[PDB]
């Protein structure tokens, strides 16, 4: 009966039943295989995290694109039968995706759902618009920036503005890699796959967004007041200085990792510029930030500052970035699925069988 | 991707 | 009971009950449809203005001719049931038109009234003569120049002089388009439909009529004392120079937009010349200016100057252009409808059914 | 002595000496700066194309408007001294522009010519009318649609009809961007500036205009007979399906990229409607298509079809779109400059110095 | 039926039937030959120990390598037919070896089993992993240090970590020789082969591991409280001072006998360092000490101290060294053989005959 | 006057004067201390090699990181005063490093130079880019793989591409250790520090890279035709079979020693993928292999094969690996130092004193 | 442009 | 290194 | 209009 | 061993 929402993010798999205010199964989208000889052939999610020291971990998803279907399928298997404990044929499902992903990706997923899982009916939604539902708004700009891919979708009074959707491949995993390089110059070394996950943990705890990056650098140079300590799994102590903010800074200056794209504050701005002047004001007053990377301390304030400078004077910049923004997409899914209007939008197996995979593009 | 970038 | 007056202008829809000194429902004659995908199929009037950034706006009326009956009908629907909150079958109605509109237009309107709205009785009047009633005069020349079409009707002691009625398609919307082109050379760009409406707003606030156009140009070239600032909806600042009067100048020199017609000051003069010499004096002393385009600051003075030059010496040129001239037509309607003599002129459904649409030409 | 013609297009810089039947220096209007650290500060034209992988490329011109004067100046410098190998003070020069560009743009160019380059005399001409000279006609409609901006200028027996000039910002670069988005859904990704240029190359080789867009879509869905292969610079193979015509289709349906403007076939038609009925026939029989976007295979036939439908029956629609239409503007310049009558039109430095920049508006 | 486990150590031969909790035949791996003329040609095990005064004793195994195949074979003969009283063709057998022994050694053994003894099936296992089974663990570090060779194998959750296996030739026999040299300076002399065995007996009874070697030396210098008495076979009395701990100290300081290797406490540590950080904690909490040299009193405490210093603070060092650790390998064998899963791993004569000796490397 | 180039590799110290085509002092970066008691406290380089049997040898450098500053300093002392016979204050010096070494390392070196040695001026360069100069190229990929650390730096037309620099700790010393383990299973034993150096010598003479590793293994199994003989310092004869290529194979399959990194052929490929498509072709045609590990016979051919498979068809893979590639870094140093442009890049003591150690990061 | 569109 | 690997 | 001008 | 050490 009750629809099952499943957010196939590139970082975490967030699944749960519609109507709830929180996902029930949240775990890493990771498949691990034994690096050495010896006992499972592979481990998934928390299993992989638990035994990661001896596993080669792979992400089946990259930048919102499924690259390894075998592993992808495996995760879904694991999800439905081990995490949620539910037969998929009992419920409608809601899957999500990032804007502009290759159509083959979308269709392939659908195929699997109507073959391996025999899902009664399904629907694929844009992560961004779901986030908007969670925010209680019909107008605003959704900035979804998680592990996989950053994107920006302007929405106005319940209407889409597809011609101004931005996509930026700069995301959480890139910040991770960048951070590794920085830790290297500091005096450490994180190069194994298991080490990758450690690095991630550090980032999530000690990084923050400087208000004025340059002054923050100066202060860091001036003294050790910003330095923090992080204890590694084996008891060693990591001392971190200016890396605590030099890392996340990359979001505003992608050039740090060789990208030509402007920072996310300009990406947002640009999307706004692509919309007709009549609605720009409304969008300025309703920026919605969501997704894991928007969890950095002070990122909203930094964002405000950046936009304020770019935007015309007097155009109040209001940024909405509430607690739990990390799960706003999943929440949106819960909402939408429970919405009775929406029920007409389900894609049934019946329709699929008759029309073929192309049907999903609707 | 099948060109540009990896995926 | 109380007659309902409805001025179907090409710019604004002005409706209200007879006896009142002001229209109750005044809003743009615009129907808007969603430019992008997403929620109504269409929006009307203020709705359209409110969400215009995402709508393609259409005017159902052009130059006083109804070009889109579906949209026209829709506006009337909206008017009666959403703006005035009244069932049309309860009241006589008064509609208006500009001189020389195609007879098919007139009849089609009538048909709708006796089908869709089931109006008890109705009458179609010339906008010009209504304006004259509002001015408290029985003799004069009515210059009705609004959004749609400019026209000029000479009236003498309660008698019409149809052989000297002038019609000029140059009107408010043409001034709008011309202004756009000028703003372009200034350094701006207003090409979308939503932008059109913005341009209109500017015009209505910052344009005025130069007394001596050439000297005004010289002064504008000399310095920035005439420049004004206009803040756009998104906070940008428009700096406007000589466009503040170069735009409205077109009314006196239609050649600016490629028309062969002489300016409105000569149009008026010509109408006078077509009348028998005996009454020309009376007409010179009673020019009545009404309609939205006559709202430009100093246009009356400019007009006086122009006519004074054209007219014989000593022929006092008196131009009447009172406050609220913008609504003089509607006011005239209120008056006429309340007039008891007039009651014999209503066209009843009964008569219509028996004679057919041709009956309106009376 | 011999006048120097220089077509400052937004795509290509086309310069050469008057009297020749072809430009001598044709190269991209691009300025590139090192994305990474290392050797020139910047590269121009073919240099930029050669090393584009490590450069951030900028176009100084957008939609026919010069946005970056420093880079613009640089290109001219490069042109005159590196491509043509000639001191500018030795020759009269002819520059071109699109209709309705902001007057400040025009004047600024002139200023540079009389300061940095010390050009003896110069003249700025509309690209459209030059194209007409190249076609050997005095009557017709010039459809200039290149990289920067599309525009449409009706000309009759040597006289201009300025009140009916159309300007449409939809142009080659927009088609490029649109195509990128399409390639994305196909399964590829072109987001860097260098990649932009690659995309352009593809377009120029594999796109064509479908006669009946809908049927063409159906056929593309039906089979792979329309698919082509394009080898990328690094040896990868791109397989392209319906994108080979879905891209250029945008010219007839601007709504694809969120614009409200009607397609170019209606733009042309509308311009015709704005002309007095007496000359519409002559214009119908002499449509002239020129500029790079008119190079798509079959675009003329498609155009004919579209106009034929819009135009009254029996009004023979003749479209002239000869080989080398790509350079018709430059050719026109060669012609005009060699024309002896024209010599009186040069704007000398002397005149400029006395009157000031305003002089160019003549 | 019941598998026969045989631990071919360099010190003792420990054999017995799987399922039992203790080996049935435990005796020295020694072959003795008459030093003088005289009656067997040779004596084995306890025979050799009994008559050792007139025999030249040889060990067929050195550092885990079989050096004398004739004598080796002889011991097996003796074992099976004199100690266990069982025909080898009746049972599967389990042999053991130390990590990194030369492959020729391994194969040669196998050959003998399938020729001289006609063993139905056999398997060769690493002594270290068997010890781990005896400890009831799937994760830990096995420190096997017996007579022959010391080695260290890290194991994690049932998986091997071969890239971090350490081998140290320092073992019980080296301690024996070192002790001899020390007894010499004390005032005694043990140089014959028979005397060697006496020395060994002393070691096993009176040596212990000092907690703080230096302080222990000081105390020994201070007084005779540490001195002990040992009565020799012929009734003489040996008085032993600081040699009671100076001998075993060599395990922590191999430099005493000219080796470059670090002590066993660093060997263990180093192995840990070679494992990925993620599992180092688990290994620290599960050190398993087994084999005869770990029988010295207080060696575990000393070990803990040493590791504690080397390991990061807070990394609880837990050392498991239970009673009967001396036979943990044999016990492990009993376990594994009784394990039903394991049955698939037996190498049958059939397979051997077809593939050849190389088959054992699996 | 003449600059002094000093390549502080982890294997060999290569120093000499700029302008020469070969280093003058080439010797092992080893410091040895007496294992037993006895006469110097320590021996350096060739001294250490000469008396290595009684010395504990240490490398002050590991993976390009200086771990023992006292010993490092000692080597420099020895170099300048015993090998080159020159006072350091007389000449500018050029030191080198591998990419991504910890900044503290870099600075510490600098400090020493401006304290202990009082070097007039100095500069630290990346080993990779120097190699490129030696190859006579401005474009290519430098694969520097020596004793210490393997790294890969893509360079394009004189510009760096830092965002795609790869670092791989797999290097010559790891191959050495791996080989030891293999020799063990063969039947030998090399565990002392002196023995380490012997092993190295063997490797450098008898190892080669198999074209098709698997077939080579098969052949080795098939017969002794690949076996070679190597006489040890004490006259013993080593017979080596498949180890002659199984060892170096590790460079293509790091998993042999427990690493997760892909082989060097994929490392290179990956770096290429991280560069913008526009320049990938140029890089494919200019691979430059240098450093001691690239001395293995046939490694270039193997490399070509591997890359050819990975790269798109038709992308000619050209690998440049000339004679003397072993010293290309040193050569590059000679070149750069003699280059007059470069002189502005020297870091003077003056600047150092004023700014502090941070200055080197430029 | 200085309004409407970028340029 | 001061973590990860030895150096 | 149905001729001359649009309307 | 057949080299290094005895065994
Ligand atoms: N406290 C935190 N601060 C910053 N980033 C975080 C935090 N917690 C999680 N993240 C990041 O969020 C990403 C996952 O968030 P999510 O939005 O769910 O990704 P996705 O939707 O792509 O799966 C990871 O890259 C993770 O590092
Ligand atoms: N302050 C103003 N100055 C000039 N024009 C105005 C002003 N206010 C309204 N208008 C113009 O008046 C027109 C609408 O007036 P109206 O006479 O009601 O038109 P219509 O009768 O054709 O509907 C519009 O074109 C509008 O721009
Ligand atoms: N074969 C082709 N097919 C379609 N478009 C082309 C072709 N060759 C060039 N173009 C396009 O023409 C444009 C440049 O033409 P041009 O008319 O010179 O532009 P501009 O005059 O604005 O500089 C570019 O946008 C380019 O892609
Ligand atoms: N009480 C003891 N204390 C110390 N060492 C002992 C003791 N008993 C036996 N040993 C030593 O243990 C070694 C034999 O143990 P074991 O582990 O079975 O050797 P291996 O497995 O190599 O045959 C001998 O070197 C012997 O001296
Ligand atoms: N003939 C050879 N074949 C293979 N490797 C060699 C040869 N000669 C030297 N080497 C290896 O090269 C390494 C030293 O080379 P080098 O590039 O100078 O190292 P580094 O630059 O790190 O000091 C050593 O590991 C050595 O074994
Ligand atoms: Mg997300
Ligand atoms: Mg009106
Ligand atoms: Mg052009
Ligand atoms: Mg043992
Ligand atoms: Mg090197």
């Amino acid at each position: 009966t009750t629809a099952l929402v499943c957010d196939n993010g590139s970082g975490l798999v967030k699944a749960g039943f519609a109507g709830d205010d929180a996902p029930r199964a949240v775990f890493p989208s990771i498949v691990g295989r034994p690096r050495h000889q010896g006992q499972k052939d592979s481990y998934v999610g928390d299993e992989a995290q638990s035994k990661r020291g001896i596993l080669t971990l792979k992400y089946p998803i990259e930048h919102g694109i499924i690259t390894n279907w075998d592993d992808m399928e495996k995760i879904w298997h694991h999800t439905f039968y081990n995490e949620l404990r539910v037969a998929p044929e009992e419920h409608p499902t809601l899957l999500t995706e990032a804007p502009l992903n290759p159509k083959a990706n979308r269709e392939k997923m659908t195929q699997i759902m109507f073959e391996t899982f025999n899902v009664p009916a399904m629907y694929v939604a844009i992560q961004a618009v779901l986030s908007l539902y969670a925010s209680g708004r019909t107008t605003g700009i959704v900035l979804d920036s998680g592990d996989g891919v950053t994107h920006n979708v302007p929405i106005y009074e319940g209407y889409a503005l597809p011609h101004a959707i931005m996509r930026l491949d700069l995301a959480g995993r890139d910040l991770t890699d960048y951070l590794m390089k920085i830790l290297t110059e500091r005096g450490y070394s994180f190069v194994t796959t298991a080490e990758r996950e450690i690095v991630r943990d550090i980032k999530e705890k000690l990084c923050y967004v400087a208000l004025d990056f340059e002054n923050e650098m100066a202060t860091a140079a001036s003294s050790s007041s910003l330095e923090k300590s992080y204890e590694l799994p084996d008891g060693q102590v990591i001392t971190i200085g200016n890396e605590r903010f030099r890392c996340p800074e990359t979001l505003f200056q992608p050039s740090f990792i060789g990208m030509e794209s402007a920072g996310i504050h300009e990406t947002t701005y640009n999307s706004i510029m692509k919309c007709d002047i009549d609605i720009r004001k409304d969008l300025y007053a309703n920026n919605v930030m969501s997704g894991g990377t928007t969890m950095y301390p002070g990122i909203a304030d930094r964002m405000q500052k950046e936009i304020t400078a770019l935007a015309p004077s007097t155009m109040k910049i209001k940024i909405i970035a509430p607690p739990e923004r990390k799960y706003s997409v999943w929440i949106g899914g819960s909402i939408l699925a429970s919405l009775s209007t929406f029920q007409q939008m389900w894609i049934t197996k019946q329709e699929y069988d008759e029309a073929g995979p192309s049907i999903v593009h609707r | 991707w099948x060109a540009x970038c990896p995926a």
